[PDB]
């Protein structure tokens, strides 16, 4: 019916990072259209984020999480009871990017209608990831 | 583009994300790399066996599409 | 002897699978269902019928001598379908389930998925895509799998999922949660993919853990 | 005299510009009401009430204008 | 006299500006109605009704205008 | 007299402003129709009808205007 | 003299342009209020208050105008 | 006489305002068409047709205007 | 003399156009404030402050105008 | 005579308002083209062609205007 | 002389139109600032600075105008 | 005669309205360019070129205007 | 002569309308810049440059106007 302050839950199929959390102050990610910012009282909404960066500021430091990451792609829901859950395929820290190792044999693609869009997305995210390290 | 990739081709979002990783798999840690693997087998049943091996997983193997 | 060694390695396998479940459980489960329930307008315009035809996807382990769990799954689905026929597509998963269901339900089971190298979310999403393609024929889908509540206790459980067509007709009503960064027309298929994949992934994890645990228990028994 | 009366009547005529702008404001308001209702129908009544509220206030302006007009026509 | 009558007919002419703005408001209103309908068609009638409602009120203004015009032409 | 006729024809000329605003409103309306069609094509017919409806009423205003014009040209 | 009085009353008439623009601003404001309320109804009151606040300030302008009008009518 | 002809030709000149507003409406309409096409290209033809349709109706208004102009220039 | 005073007071009247446009700008600003608040309520105060800030700057214009007016009325 | 020529040349001057509105429409159209291109770059060429089409039709109006101007300048 | 002085002060009055349009532009700018801040609060300061920057440039126009005014009042 | 020259220079002055509308169109165009660039930065150059293209065509109008102006100043 | 000078200075005054429209265009441009920056902050600088570019072109118009103004004031 409503939620005091706010709770976030950030989960990955292989590990859950914040089962539930109030300590964060703000969340910023990038959608296709534009970069979005989620805080408390933010209205209910659905988002789908391509493999961009995800940063969350913490009031209190959380052990083993950095607060700035790179996800491979995710779904984000902001429910009615002031609660946002982030579900991503996989997530990692910017420092482990190990950039300049890209394009090691999967450059090859097939020319169809789908291979074109797939290459488009691949280049977009390669560019984005290169930029993020800076 | 995820939206037009789905609209003008039958590309699921998981497939699009996977394509996106394809170029960057080696930059990522091995922990992430090990998860992005699809290898299974489909058997047709008419009281008989016809066996397809689903390993491509980005093209029309795991997720068929209009564009393919 | 072979029983003891098989049990000992199955112990480690079961440990790994239990850890994987603990980490992967409750990944985006109930989420879309929750948000949908929160939408009152959806509930006003929701189509409320009983599915006449549904599609059953049993989930069994491929390796033999894993215990009586596969037997339980095939027994439940056999009861459910032998009772009334032509109301189920019966897309099986796992070698043992398909093999056990061949003779009892010919012409009901047309294809199955076997020889899964490992469990991961991409794989479960592929399975979700297959079931979704086969879901158009049936007004409901349901999944039968063992639930790993305890190391020595596995309980058969069946989840009910609405198919892509019904899900989309329901989702088009959604208005309390906005979707403009991706448009609603894309977002509905997208969150349907999520909604099916999460359930399938949870099912796979629970089934794997239950398989390993049951194999360990039965190997101890046979050693005894 | 005659010229004062002339400019008086000219102002009384100019009174119709607020009517034009009130019509345009009504159009904009009801366009917003339609789009909002489609976006979230559940609370039509609320929107509806607020919508009607706005329109009332619009015609408040309008009547003021004509008041002014009549005033300057006779004062 | 003649000059007063002249400004009288000029005001009766000025009566046509509200018509212009009502036309533009109608255009905007029906554009909003179109967008709303595309978003969520189910409530055509509601949108439709509300649209017509707004439009009716528009011509209220218009008729008021012409009333004034005739008034100023004869009073 | 002569000046009254002059201002009469001037009003009949001023009659063209509603035409301008109706043209602009039509442009806006059809832009909205285009956008709506792109957002959800399935309901072409509905949009189309509603669009045309609006346009009819627009030129209704316009013709009303010219009516007034002729009146002021001859009355 | 007489001509000064004429232009004085003409200004007092010109006082009606702010009323027109305030009406249009009110329409725009309440359209925005509707859209916002539909997007997030929970804070109607807040929006509502702010809305009314804005409208008050709108008519502030108006009164200033009429003040000026009366001033130039008598000063 | 001379003055009537003067105001006649002045009205014939005023005939160009609808042309301006039709140009602006065309610009807005084609901007909407562009946005719609980008949003959903598959149905270009339909949008295109409707777009052109709209434009015709726009210049319909315009032509009416010039008719009036010539009329008042010669009647 | 009288004619200079006439155009002086006419300008002092023309001073009301900025008031009209400030009213419309206030309406637009508060509509934006409403929409923004609905999008992200947590930082109402900030928006509110900025909103009020804008309005202050708006009335700056207004006062400047009237300043100018009085200047040209007396210089 | 001379006075007719005066109003004739004044109309030929008034011909410049359509040019202004065509400039604004071109700006709006190309803004729409830019936004559309960002939304979906793949079909630049298509948008581009359609864009130019609109602009051509815009200047059609413009030339019509000047045609009228010269006509009214000599008839 | 008298007429030159009249049109001089009339232009100095016309100087108030830029003030009106600057007020409206300020309103629009701060509405955009509000919506932008809601969309992404983290960089308020930047937006804020740019906003104020814009406003400064706005008043540049205004001062230019008044400069011109005084110039034409004395040259 | 002399009066013809007066209206000639008045038209040459009226030539500045297209400049105003071109300025506004440029502002709108570059706002659209900014938004588009943010939406998809990768193709700045393309947008940039198209932007410049639009602006060129804008100033085309402007030059046409002054051409006309000079023409009417000397013919 | 004297009257020619009067209309000359009147045009030099009319030169202020482009300033008003440039102010409004600047407001719109910087609103777009704010929104654009919020959508994608990373490339502020680029937007910033482009923004300033646009603004320069805006005031280009302005200077043209004043050039014209002085020209018509002295030619």
């Amino acid at each position: 019916t409503k939620k005091q302050k706010m709770e976030v839950t950030l989960r990955t199929p292989y590990k859950e990072y914040l089962a539930n959390f109030d300590g964060f102050s703000r969340i910023t990610a990038k959608t296709n259209e534009a970069s979005l910012v989620i805080q408390n009282k933010t209205p209910a909404s659905l988002y789908v984020l391509p493999p961009g960066p995800l940063k969350i500021r913490f009031t209190s430091e959380v052990k083993n999480v950095s607060g700035d990451f790179l996800h491979t792609g995710g779904w984000v829901i902001v429910h009615a009871d002031n609660t946002c859950e982030i579900n991503v395929m996989d997530l990692f820290d910017r420092k482990e990017v190990r950039a300049d190792q890209f394009e090691k044999g999967n450059i090859q693609d097939l020319d169809t209608l789908a291979g074109k869009y797939a290459a488009k997305s691949r280049k977009s995210t390669v560019r984005l990831f290169t930029k993020a390290t800076t | 583009c995820i939206e037009f990739a789905f609209k003008k081709a039958g590309i699921p979002i998981v497939r699009n994300f996977l394509h996106s990783t394809e170029g960057v798999i080696y930059g990522l840690p091995q922990r992430v790399q090990r998860n992005l693997a699809i290898n299974y087998t489909v058997k047709q049943y008419k009281e008989g066996k016809a066996v397809s091996a689903k390993t491509i997983k980005t093209l029309q193997e795991a997720f068929p599409s209009k564009g393919d | 002897k072979i029983t003891k060694a098989m049990k000992m390695v199955a112990a480690s396998k079961m440990k790994a699978e239990t850890s994987r479940l603990e980490n992967g459980r409750n990944f985006a489960v109930g989420s879309v269902q929750k948000m949908l329930e929160n939408e009152s307008y959806v509930q006003k315009k929701k189509s409320t019928t009983a599915p006449k035809s549904t599609l059953l996807v049993p989930i069994t382990s491929d390796k033999g001598l894993c215990g009586s769990v596969n037997s339980s799954i095939v027994r439940e689905v056999k009861r459910l379908a032998l009772n009334n026929r032509s109301a189920f597509g019966l897309l099986p998963v796992g070698e043992k389930g398909s093999s056990g269901l061949s003779r009892p339900f010919p012409d009901l089971l047309k294809s199955s998925i076997v020889n899964i190298q490992n469990v991961n979310f991409p794989t479960a999403a592929a399975i979700a895509h297959q079931v979704s393609t086969q879901g158009a024929g049936y007004d409901q889908v349901t999944l039968i799998y063992n639930h790993f509540k305890n190391a020595i206790s596995y309980v058969v459980k069946h989840q009910e999922l609405l198919p892509r067509a019904q899900f989309l007709n329901l989702f088009k009503y959604v208005t309390r949660h906005e979707a403009v960064e991706p448009e609603l027309e894309y977002s509905k298929n997208y969150f349907f993919e999520l909604y099916m994949a999460s359930s399938v992934y949870n099912a796979l994890l629970n089934s794997s853990a239950s398989e390993q645990a049951s194999r360990m228990n039965a190997m101890e028994n046979a050693s005894k | 005299m005659l010229l004062v009366k002339a400019v008086k009547v000219l102002v009384m005529g100019g009174c119709m510009l607020p009517i034009a702008f009130g019509a345009l404001g009504t159009g904009v308001l009801f366009a917003g009401f339609n789009v909002a209702l489609s976006r979230n129908p559940e609370e039509t009544e609320s929107l509806f009430n607020n919508t009607l509220m706005g329109f009332a206030l619009i015609e408040t302006f309008i009547f003021m204008s004509i008041g002014l007009g009549f005033f300057v026509l006779f004062a």
